[PDB]
DNA sequence: GTATTCAACATTTCCTTTTTTTTTTTTTT
DNA sequence: GGAAATGTTGAATAC
């Protein structure tokens, strides 16, 4: 239900009428049953665990002070060694703490083997610090 | 005693302990005064090249010598026979000079002294605070440091103030031309090294930094106090945090043998200003502008921004009616949005200085059209309040009367202010209150001889030097009052704040176990905090302890919230506290208006609750006067909240009006 | 800017009008000193000319 | 390759966010 | 020429 990222289906329904086909409730139920038969998580014991992570400022600060043990303050470590301007510090502390908390929870898990972070920026050589 | 200042109360040094150093007196006596510029610019550098010098400090001007600090077994040796070198005991130096020597030597006393012969900390301590990456295709950083030094005070006698100025360093390569040569003002400059752990910037002849900004005359600034989230890590990167760090470093390097104690200003009377009182003053203030016609004009060449419409919209937002016009109207209040003054090549091309001389009897105010946008482009309301209040002040000047109520000043007094056209006479203008009309004249030369006679030893502040200061003069008695900025910054209680923030950091380092929170749920059902806590525990996992970042919804305002956090602290989790409260009083000396009548000292600060980030220190102002006791009415002159924008002022209100009168006489004459 | 129905917007603060000078031989887009804020003032001539020219051009393409 | 004093313009605040904070593609010309 | 009040650079001094 977006027109930036999709066709306007309010306009298409006005203009095409019933030439805009739609699979019905019975058909959707049949497709739902078919998809369940191929992805039967519940009868086989697959569990989906969801966490919502906010900023972890103390956790990030402890990690930064471990990264550079003899530096003075974690704000200084962020500025100098990571290369973050004074404007970007709060934003980076926000998006970095969540990423690192998720990574730590992934690693400490016993048998998960394959993580995929999805950020907005790429972590290529332009952000090597 | 009172609020804390950068004025130094006592410098205590165990002189017999300085066993650890050898001090020599380098005397450049004998050589002629003409030979002085020939053979003194390199005297510091010739002393530096001689051997293992820690640092040197230029002595008192009448003594005409350099004090040089060396290791205990080291011996100074210069090849010049004209110079006199004698060993000097540590007790012969003035105490503050010896302290300046020892403050300089701190970086190489903390380290291993690195037996390379050219150790040098000739320039003092520079604590690195911020760094900025250079623009692309350049290496290195722009280092923003805070320098700690002692300087004798100007206004006060035989007293010295500890200073915390910002200093910027830039890489030497930035000032090198493309052909490989460095610029004119980058060659022969002292070169600095950044420490490997990144604390200090110190002198090194192999260094890569010089003490210049990236762009000429550009100013960087370190904020005074930062407590934005009670973060000790952000407190450390402020001037007061650097001062606490320096006080730690001083006793690390020298033990208890060297100590610097700051002075507390005696606290007679300290009144505070609430935002409610300021708003009450301001809403009644603007109402006097209704019964005068206000004109907005836009005389910028190539009118492009239509900022005049923005000014009109902002003015009517404060319910003041105004009209836009193509040209200024004689006899009405006029705002002329003009271009920048330098970009107009001639006076007659500038709208400013033209209608100013044309309409000699008309209130004027000017602005640039960039100065009404924020950084996101929205209208800047503070600018339009400032413009309106400046218009009100100038209208009060022209009408020779007060339009709003002002506190009663002293009776039978004349306000004199010299005007910059330096030991030659200046034009001195006067203001005076008779009945309810303000008179403004220009002082005659017959009067100014009596003023200069009665001012005694203080005549130099008014009749000598660049930027002389205005006076309040009492003609029937010959008594005077001069209001002098001492340059002494007034500090908050930085040590107690530092302890509290360290305790909060230590407390917040732990995550709260679920058992404690469930126990508080069980024990205190009447607390209103319980529902938010249950919601948070429901959202949270069942085993992992709760991080402090989840508590951010629960403030420290309600009594139940305070009881909850105090219970957590009793369980061993010091998570939140109050430091901006007036009960603690840490951020006095940055608030309200302090006024010690007995000593003649006063300062002014912000109003309301202390901001989480404070950018400036309030200076201490001193009242030089000839009274036995200063008249009580003098302190009424500071009870105005519109000379400064919604803030207490540090100059009497008759001097603002007199300044505006002098500014009006620029074009009429 | 114009969506061909409403919500017309012009970068000019002014009311750009369109005048034919027969003393010269020129159509002049001259600027009355109108302010950008009063965009709901009288419809100028330059916008009308551009809209009509667009209509005629698209009419030519459709007729093609 | 000096140290110290000092006068001249910057900066932040203001009846209190500047606002959100990126990488990615086919085809004819 | 937003203001006041604070603050720093560069420059001259300069001992
Ligand atoms: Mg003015």
């Amino acid at each position: 239900d977006t027109v930036i990222h999709n066709f306007d289906f309010k306009y298409l329904n006005e203009r095409l009428g019933n030439k805009l086909l739609s699979l019905s409730r019975e058909q959707k139920q049949r497709v739902n049953n078919y998809y369940h038969s191929r992805r039967n998580y519940k009868d086989n014991g697959v569990v989906l665990t969801v966490k919502y992570l906010n900023s972890r400022d103390a956790f990030l600060d402890a990690l930064l002070e471990e990264y550079k043990p003899e530096a003075r303050s974690s704000h200084f470590i962020l500025n100098h060694y990571l290369g973050i301007a004074e404007s970007e510090q709060a934003f980076v502390r926000s998006w970095l703490s969540k990423l690192l908390a998720s990574i730590k929870a992934f690693i400490s898990s016993p048998d998960n083997r394959y993580m995929l972070s999805l950020l907005n920026r790429t972590l290529d050589t332009t952000r090597q610090n | 005693q009172g609020p804390l200042s950068t004025l130094i109360e006592q410098i205590s040094i165990d002189t017999d302990w300085v066993r650890s150093f050898a001090i020599y007196c380098v005397s450049y006596k004998g050589i002629d005064f003409s030979e002085r510029p020939k053979r003194l610019v390199t005297l510091a550098s010739e002393t530096y090249k001689s051997g293992s010098v820690y640092c040197l400090v230029k002595g008192a001007n009448k003594e005409a010598c350099y004090w040089v600090l060396l290791p205990k077994d080291s011996k100074l040796d210069l090849k010049d026979t004209s110079l006199a070198i004698k060993p000097s005991s540590a007790a012969e130096l003035p105490t503050w000079q010896l302290a300046r020597l020892l403050i300089k030597a701190i970086p190489k006393v903390l380290s291993g002294t690195m037996p390379e012969i050219k150790r040098f900390e000739s320039e003092g301590l520079y604590y690195l605070v911020k760094s900025k990456k250079l623009p692309k295709d350049h290496s290195g950083y722009e280092l923003t440091t805070v320098e700690i030094d002692l300087a004798p005070c100007a206004a006060l006698g035989f007293k010295q103030t500890l200073s915390m100025g910002t200093k910027t360093f830039s890489p030497l390569s930035w000032f090198t031309l493309e052909n490989g040569e460095v610029q004119k003002k980058a060659r022969f400059a002292t070169r600095y090294q950044l420490d490997d752990v990144g604390k200090l910037v110190s002198k090194s002849i192999k260094g890569d930094y010089i003490k210049k900004p990236l762009y000429s005359n550009a100013k960087n600034r370190i904020q005074a106090i930062d407590i934005t989230k009670e973060s000790y890590s952000g407190f450390q990167l402020s001037k007061v945090g650097i001062l606490e760090q320096f006080m730690q470093d001083l006793k690390q390097a020298y033990g208890d043998s060297v100590s610097v104690k700051l002075q507390r200003i005696p606290g007679e009377k300290h009144r505070f200003v609430s935002d409610t009182i300021v708003k009450n003053h301001y809403v009644g203030l603007f109402d006097a502008l209704k019964e005068h016609r206000l004109v907005i004009c836009d005389l910028t060449e190539n009118q492009d921004t239509d900022a005049a419409l923005t000014l009109l919209h902002g003015i009517e937002h404060l319910d003041i009616n105004a009209e836009i016009a193509e040209v200024p109207i004689r006899g009405a209040l006029n705002i002329l949005i003009v271009g920048n003054k330098d970009t107009y090549k001639s006076d007659e091309e500038d709208p400013y200085q033209v209608y100013r001389k044309k309409y000699q009897d008309t209130v004027f105010q000017s602005c640039y059209p960039e100065r009404l946008w924020n950084r996101q482009g929205q209208p800047n309301r503070h600018v339009v309040e400032v413009l309106l209040k400046e218009l009100l002040i100038k209208l009060e000047v022209h009408t020779r009367k007060h339009l709003i109520e002002y506190p009663s000043g002293p009776e039978r007094c004349v306000y004199y202010m010299p005007q910059r056209p330096r030991d030659e006479p200046w034009p001195v203008y006067a203001s005076k209150l008779v009945g309810d009309e303000w008179q403004y004249t220009q002082a005659t030369q017959e009067e100014l001889e009596d003023i200069e006679l009665d001012l005694g030893n203080d005549k130099r502040h008014v009749f000598h030097g660049f930027e002389r200061s205005p006076v309040i003069y009492w003609p029937e008695t010959g008594d005077y009052a001069i209001f002098i900025d001492t340059g002494i910054q007034m500090l908050p209680e930085f040590e107690a704040v530092a302890e509290r923030l360290r305790e909060l950091k230590e407390g917040r380092s732990q995550d709260v176990p679920i058992a404690l929170l469930a126990q508080f749920i069980e024990e205190n059902p009447e607390s209103k905090v319980i529902n938010k806590l249950r919601a948070i525990l429901s959202e949270w996992d069942d085993v992992a302890p709760l991080p402090f970042d989840e508590f951010s919804t629960i403030a420290y305002k309600s009594s139940d919230e305070k009881q909850f956090y105090d219970w957590l602290r009793e369980q061993g989790f010091f998570l939140k506290t109050s430091i901006r409260g007036q009960s603690e009083g840490f951020f006095n000396a940055s608030l309200g208006f302090f006024y010690n009548r007995e000593q003649g000292m006063y300062f002014a600060g912000g109003k309301g609750s202390p901001q989480s980030k404070i950018e400036t220190f309030s200076h201490l102002y001193l009242i030089k006067h000839s009274f036995d006791a200063l008249p009580e009415e003098v302190e009424n002159l500071f009870d105005v909240y519109h000379l400064r924008h919604r803030l207490p002022t540090v100059t009497p209100y008759p001097f603002k009006h007199l300044r505006e009168y002098v500014e009006m006489q620029r074009f009429r004459s | 800017f114009s969506d061909r129905s409403f919500t017309h917007v012009s970068s000019a603060t002014h009311k750009l009008s369109l005048k034919s000078d027969f003393l010269r031989r020129k159509n002049l887009i001259f600027s009355d000193e109108k302010v950008e804020g009063s965009l709901i003032e009288k419809h100028g001539l330059l916008t009308r000319f551009v809209n009509e020219a667009d209509v005629i051009y698209q009419w030519f393409l459709g007729t093609m």
